């Protein structure tokens, strides 16, 4: 809650209220899904006799 | 104008991408892995230049 | 057409199961003589008769260094080179000369399946067995005496397979 848009310390800004920011849990996906390319003609896993 | 079906002035052959031929809906015609791609007559490849 | 020189029926294969699907008269190789006189028409009829004779008959009558599997392999039983074995003292490093044991390796490599199959037919045997069949007097019997193999929607045990369930 910003009592007044003006900057600089003053009487109005004294009454401001704050709350914590929402949490995020960014991490690697389950089973590392998506790290390896699957089912794309552009990038196809190759395994063959040399 | 011109009649490419009659006169022979075909000009759209550059827009073909893939041709797949299958007999009895289970057997591909060049059925001995006689192509680099498995069972398709891949005419033109997009930017996916493996 | 004519109940004596009939256009032959050609089978259709189902690759997947191995059975033969329904067949049909040949409809892609007919000769259009509708613009011919009696001479050529008799000639063409004789030709089709010759073709039918060829079909009937055909059908009725005509129904060391072992190769391994395409690359031969040599075979040695006493080729054992490294006679040492690591007892409490020795310590044998990298080794190994791949040799096919005569009885064990080769026989175990060329055993057939445990129990033979009983089911459909492969492509080559289908070609050799299911020649086009010439049906002479079509459907000349009472109901139930017709060749039901021709209808693809007909099941041998349960008659007249209802499509779409």
């Amino acid at each position: 809650y910003m009592p007044t848009i003006k900057e600089g310390n003053s009487r109005e800004l004294m009454g401001q209220q704050s709350m914590p920011n929402r949490p995020n849990y960014i991490a690697f996906r389950d089973n590392f899904i998506g790290l390896m390319y699957y089912n794309s003609t552009g990038n196809m896993g190759v395994l063959a006799g040399q | 104008g011109s009649i490419p079906y009659l006169d022979g002035t075909f000009y759209l052959n550059h827009t073909f991408k893939k041709v797949a031929i299958t007999f009895d809906s289970s057997v591909s015609w060049p059925g001995n892995d006689r192509l680099l791609t498995p069972n398709e007559f891949e005419i033109k490849r997009s930017v996916d230049g493996e | 057409m004519s109940k004596e020189i009939p256009t032959p029926y050609m089978w259709s294969y189902q690759p997947q199961m191995g059975l033969a699907a329904g067949a049909a008269q040949d409809y892609s190789t007919r000769i259009n003589y509708m613009s011919a006189g009696p001479h050529m028409i008799s000639r063409v009829n004789g030709i089709r008769a010759h073709r039918n004779r060829i079909l009937l008959e055909q059908a009725a009558i005509t129904t060391l260094t072992i190769r391994g599997r395409g690359i031969q392999l040599n075979d040695e039983s006493v080729s054992s080179s490294l006679g040492l074995r690591p007892d409490g003292t020795f310590q044998i490093g990298g080794a190994g000369r791949p040799s096919f044991t005569p009885r064990q390796a080769i026989l175990t490599l060329q055993t057939s399946s445990s129990e033979p199959r009983s089911g459909g037919i492969g492509t080559l045997q289908f070609i050799e067995e299911f020649v086009p069949s010439v049906y002479f007097n079509p459907f000349s019997g009472p109901p139930g005496h017709y060749p039901d193999q021709f209808i693809p929607n007909f099941d041998a045990v349960k008659d007249s397979a209802d499509g779409y369930d």
